[PDB]
């Protein structure tokens, strides 16, 4: 249901890619109704304790996430079933706060990967494919063990 | 392990397991 789930992966995503020298208001559609990205106050707070959690596994595992990106199909059709059969596997030891650090990551650097294959018109449905999972599995039990606002007061 | 058509077991079972030293975050 909300709409903050798809807010702050984009500033994950956007970030990368401009660690990469790309431009997410180029690749970006057309904006929606109302609210914006996670530059405010409790929503920022999220964003830099998630992304400290991914920059810290990315300097230890970039060999590990990079080889697990090469593997992946990323084009549209095959990819939407690709990606959910592997998140539906990476989960199963355990829905913790520790996999959705994992998720968040990967999901990330494939956008990356189809930005660098020349294919940067998928950053938009890239982005829905992780964000719509990401509402039909993760969303109740996020809610349940206290939502991204306690994922801060455990991880900042 | 050995390799599968339906998943690169061989593979997979290290990158994802190789992980065990960091509990993430």
């Amino acid at each position: 249901m909300s709409q903050s789930n798809r807010e702050l992966v984009v500033d994950f995503l956007s970030y990368k890619l401009s660690q990469k020298g790309y431009s997410w208001s180029q690749f970006s559609d057309v904006e929606e109704n109302r609210t914006e990205a996670p530059e405010g106050t409790e929503s920022e707070a999220v964003k830099q304790a998630l992304r400290e959690a991914g920059d810290e596994f990315e300097l230890r595992y970039r060999r590990a996430f990079s080889d697990l990106t090469s593997q992946l199909h990323i084009t549209p059709g095959t990819a939407y079933q690709s990606f959910e059969q592997v998140v539906n596997e990476l989960f199963r030891d355990g829905v913790n706060w520790g996999r959705i650090v994992a998720f968040f990551s990967f999901g990330g650097a494939l956008c990356v990967e189809s930005v660098d294959k020349e294919m940067q018109v998928l950053v938009s449905r890239i982005a829905a494919w992780m964000a719509t999972y990401l509402n039909d599995h993760l969303e109740p039990w996020i809610q349940e063990n206290g939502g991204w606002d306690t994922f801060v007061e455990l991880y900042g | 392990g050995s390799h599968m058509s339906a998943m690169s077991t061989t593979d997979l079972e290290a990158y994802f397991k190789d992980c065990v030293f960091k509990d993430w975050g």
